[PDB]
C-alpha cells in the first residue's frame, strides 16, 4: 500500500465567547 | 516502497471562548 | 496507497466575547 498519509489539518477555532458581563454600577449623585 | 495515502479529515472546531471582559462602570447618579 | 492519515487535532479555543455593556447608573443624589 504505503505510508499512512498526512494528518488532517487542526480544526477551525472555536466560536468566539458571549459579550462580557455588565460593569460595575456608577457612583451615586452628588446632594443636591 | 508505495506512496503515501490520502491526508486525513480535518479536525473538528475547537470549544467555545470564554465571556468578554467586563463593562466599563455606569455614569454618576444625576445630582439632587 | 496508503491508508488515510489521521482525522486532524481538534482547533483550539475561540477568542474572548466582545466587552461587556456599561453597568448602570448610580442612584440619584439626594435633597
Amino acid at each position: 500500500y504505503g505510508p499512512d498519509g498526512d494528518p488532517g489539518d487542526p480544526g477551525d477555532p472555536g466560536p468566539d465567547g458571549r459579550p462580557g458581563p455588565d460593569g460595575p454600577d456608577g457612583p451615586d449623585g452628588d446632594p443636591g | 516502497y508505495g506512496p503515501k495515502g490520502p491526508k486525513g479529515p480535518k479536525g473538528k472546531p475547537g470549544p467555545d471562548g470564554d465571556p468578554g471582559d467586563p463593562g466599563d462602570p455606569g455614569p454618576k447618579g444625576p445630582k439632587g | 496507497y496508503g491508508k488515510p492519515g489521521p482525522e486532524g487535532p481538534e482547533g483550539p479555543k475561540g477568542k474572548p466575547g466582545p466587552k461587556g455593556k456599561p453597568g448602570k447608573p448610580g442612584k440619584p443624589g439626594k435633597p
